[PDB]
C-alpha cells in the first residue's frame, strides 16, 4: 500500500552500482521498501532515452535488480523521454516499448514515465494529433502501461509537479484535471508538495491535489536535495511533513544529496517518520530533534569502522 | 564524539533552517559586527566567540582523521570550505559561456 | 563525416578564438539582428533564409554525432553539444521573428556576506 | 632531453585508471613521452596529502606505473602540500618523505612538488624559521629531492607560475629571484606563460623567466584546460606557441579538458607541434590550421569504431 524509500532523481553524478546495492542493504535495515531509478544525468534515462543497453550495461542492471529483490526492495525503473519525444510518432512509442521491454528481461516489474523539467510547448505534429500536452503524455503513459501488461506499480510524473508549477493554480489547472481524468486509475502520480523543495507539505495542500488527480499522490520529496547549489549539503532531520500525511499518500520517496554517504541522517530520519504512523485515519508521533539524535547516534559508530577509499 | 556530528549536522542542516549551533555562531558574529564600560562586554563576547571558532576547527580536524574515509571523502569538500570561511571570520573579529554564451547574450531574456 | 567534426571543433575551439564556421555563423546572426519603401528587404530574408538553412545544417550534424558507434567519445562531450543545440534552436526561432536557489552558499555563504573580501 | 606529454592537473573529477592507461597508449602512438599525475581534486594529492595509500590504492597505482613504463611513458608523481604544510615542522617533511617513499615502492622514479594555487602568508612558526615564502618551498623541495636520491626527473611548481602572478613583475620578482638562486640545478621549474591560459607564449617572455629562474622551464600549458567554465570545451588545435620555443624549454606538458575523450585534438596537435621542430638548435615549421586537418582526419575514424559506455 505504501511506497517508501529513496529516489535517485537529482542532477549530477549518478550513484554507482556498489552504492546502489548498499542503499538496498540500508533501506531493508531501516524497514524501508522502495527505490526509484531516475538519475537525470545518466544518458540512457533522460538525454539518450532511445539508446538500448549493451551487454555490460544489461549485466550490471541484471545484478542490481537481483540485489534489490534479495534485499526485499522494490526496484522501479524510470525513463524521461519528454525533452525530445514526438508523441504522435508510432516509432517513438515502439522505441519506449523495446527499451522498457529490455529492462523487463533484467528482472524489472515496476516502471515510471517522467515528464518533469520540460517546456509545455508541443511540436507542430503533436498539436494536430493531441488536444493538449496533458493528453499526449497520458496517451503514451496509458499505452505503455497496458503494453507492459498493466504492472502492479507504475508511476507518472507531471510537468506541473509542485504547487508553484501549476498554471494558473493547482485547483483551476486544466493539465492536472486532464491528468486525473484521462490517466488510468492503476498509475500513480508523483508530487513534490507546494514548492520543489517544500519547507512544509500541509495536510490541506495534498488533500486539494488528490481532488484534481482523483487519487492519493506519491511524494518525491526534495527536503534533503542538494543538486541546485555546489556550496550546500543537508544532514538535518526529516522536517515539515506531518505524520498525519501517511494515510493520505500512496508513498514518500526522498530525493537526497548527490553524495551517497551524506544521506544517512536523511534516510534514517525518514524511516523513523514512516514507522511512527504506518497505521492511521484518512506532532504527537514524531519529532525531528529526537529522530535526528537517534540517527547521528548510529551514524557515529559508522565513522569509527575502517573503510578505505 | 556524538557532540561533533551534532555540530556537523547543525552547520549543514536544512534548506530553509540552520541547526541551533550554526544559528548561534551567526547571531554572535552578527552581534560583534554591529558593535564598537561596554568594552569589557564586547571583549568577553569576542574572546568567547574565538574559542567557539577555535573548537569548531578542532571538530573539523578530528573528522579528517576518521577511520571511515568512504563517508569522509563524500562530504569533506563542504567541511573544508566552511573551515576556510571560519578561520577568516575569526581573523576578522581579531581586527564566459563560449559560442553558446556569445549567442544567448543576444537572445530575448 | 570529416566536415561534421570541422563544424564541431569550430563551435568548441580555443579560449581566445572561435573556429571559422562558428565565427562565420555568429557574424551573420549579429548582422540579421542589426537590420512601399527601400529594397534591402530582399537581402534580409535571402540572408535570414540562408541562416535558417545553416541552423538546420549544424542541427543535422548534432543528430548525426549522437548516432555514432563510439559511445565513449560522445558521452564525454555531448552535454556541451546538447547546450549549443538548444541555443541554436531559439536563435533560428529568433531569426524567424522553487525558492532555495537565489540565496546561495548556505552557512558558509551567509557568513561571507558579512565579510569584506 | 625534452619532456613532452600531458598533465592531469585540473580541478574537477580525476581520470580513471582505464583512461590513464589508454592515454599512455595514445602518447606512445603519437611519439610523446611524459605524464604528470596532479589531479587537484584527488584527495591524496592536495587536501589529504599526508594520508598514506591503502592496499587497493597501492595495487592500482602499481598497475598504472607498470603500464606507463611499458608504453615508454615517463610517470611523474606530483604532490601539493601547500594549502596547510608547516615548512619548519620536521614531522611535515618526515610525512612528505614517507608518502613519496611509498610511491617509489610502486615503481615511481620521477617526482614533483607543486605550490601553485596557495596564498603567500606563512604561519608565525615558518616566519621565525624562514626568511621568506620562496625560501620555505626551496628548503623543503631541495631536502626532498636530495632525500629521494636526486631523481633524474624532479619538477617544482612555483606560486608565481606565470607573468601575471609575479609580484611586482617577472624580472624584479624577489620570489622567483630566490627560486632560481637557491633551488637545486637538477630540479625543473614549471611555467604557464604570460598568463594562466595564455593566448601566445612569446620567445622573449621565456628568455625573461629563464634569466630569473636560471634555467629553461617546463611549460604547464592551459590552452585546452576547461575547468574554469562549465559551458566551455576546447577541440581546436595547439596554437599560439612558436616552434622556436622547443630549443628554449625542458618540456611542454598540456593540462587539457576535464573530459578525457575530448582531448584527442589537444594531444594530437601537441604531438604534431613537437615533432615539427623536435631537433631545434638556438610559425615556419608548424601550422595549427594544418595540424587540426590531420587531428580530425584521424579522430573521425575513432567515432566509427564501436565502443560502449
Ligand atoms: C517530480 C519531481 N522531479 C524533480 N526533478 C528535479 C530534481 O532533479 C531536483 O533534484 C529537484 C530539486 F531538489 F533540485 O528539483 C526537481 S523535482
Ligand atoms: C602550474 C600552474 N598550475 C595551475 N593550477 C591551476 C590548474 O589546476 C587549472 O587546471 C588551470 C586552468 F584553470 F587554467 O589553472 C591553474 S594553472
Amino acid at each position: 500500500r505504501f511506497l517508501c524509500g529513496v529516489v535517485e532523481g537529482f542532477y549530477g553524478r549518478p550513484w554507482v552500482m556498489e552504492q546502489r546495492k548498499e542503499l538496498f542493504r540500508r533501506l531493508q535495515k531501516w524497514e524501508l521498501n522502495t527505490y526509484l531509478y531516475a538519475p537525470k544525468d545518466d544518458y540512457k534515462h533522460r538525454m539518450f532515452w532511445r539508446e538500448m543497453y549493451s551487454v555490460e550495461e544489461a549485466e550490471q542492471l541484471m545484478t542490481l535488480i537481483s540485489a534489490a529483490r534479495e534485499y526485499e526492495i522494490e526496484f522501479i525503473y524510470a525513463i524521461s523521454p519528454g525533452l525530445d519525444i514526438t508523441f504522435s510518432n508510432p516509432k517513438e512509442v515502439s522505441t519506449l516499448k523495446r527499451k522498457l521491454d529490455q529492462v523487463s528481461q533484467f528482472g524489472c516489474r515496476s516502471f515510471a514515465l517522467l515528464f518533469d523539467d520540460i517546456d509545455h510547448n508541443m511540436c507542430a505534429a503533436d498539436k494536430e494529433v493531441f488536444s493538449s500536452f496533458a493528453h499526449a503524455q497520458v496517451s503514451i503513459t496509458n499505452e505503455i502501461y497496458q503494453y507492459l501488461g498493466e504492472p502492479e506499480t507504475f508511476l507518472f510524473c507531471p510537468t506541473e509537479y509542485c504547487g508553484t508549477f501549476c498554471y494558473p493554480n493547482v485547483s483551476q489547472s486544466p493539465y492536472l484535471r486532464t491528468v486525473g481524468e484521462k490517466l488510468l486509475p492503476g498509475i500513480e502520480v508523483l508530487w513534490t508538495g507546494p514548492k520543489v523543495v517544500s519547507k512544509e507539505i500541509p495536510v490541506e495542500s495534498i488533500e486539494e491535489v488528490s481532488k484534481i488527480i482523483k487519487r492519493a499522490p506519491v511524494i518525491w520529496d526534495n527536503i534533503h536535495a542538494n543538486d541546485y547549489d555546489q556550496k550546500r549539503l543537508f544532514l538535518g532531520p526529516y522536517k515539515g511533513r506531518s505524520t498525519e500525511l501517511i494515510p493520505r499518500l500512496k508513498g514518500v520517496l526522498t530525493n537526497p544529496n548527490c553524495e551517497f554517504e551524506a544521506n544517512y541522517v536523511a534516510i534514517h530520519t525518514l524511516a523513523t517518520w514512516y514507522k511512527s504512523n504506518m497505521n492511521g485515519v484518512r506532532d504527537v508521533l514524531y519529532s525531528p530533534q529526537m529522530a535526528l539524535k537517534l540517527a547521528l547516534t548510529e551514524w557515529l559508530q559508522e565513522f569509527g569502522v575502517p573503510h578505505q577509499y | 564524539t556524538l557532540e561533533d556530528l551534532q555540530l556537523l549536522a547543525d552547520l549543514f542542516y536544512l534548506p530553509y533552517e540552520h541547526g541551533p549551533k550554526g544559528a548561534q555562531m551567526l547571531r554572535e558574529f552578527q552581534w560583534l559586527r554591529a558593535n564598537s564600560e561596554k568594552i569589557e562586554e564586547w571583549r568577553s563576547r569576542a574572546a568567547k566567540f574565538e574559542e567557539m571558532c577555535g573548537l569548531v576547527m578542532g571538530m573539523f580536524t578530528r573528522l579528517s582523521n576518521c577511520a571511515n574515509r568512504t563517508i569522509l571523502y563524500d562530504m569533506y569538500s563542504y567541511v573544508w570550505d566552511i573551515k576556510s570561511i571560519m578561520s577568516m571570520v575569526k581573523s576578522f573579529v581579531q581586527w564566459r559561456g563560449g559560442l553558446a554564451g556569445e549567442f544567448q547574450r543576444l537572445l530575448p531574456i
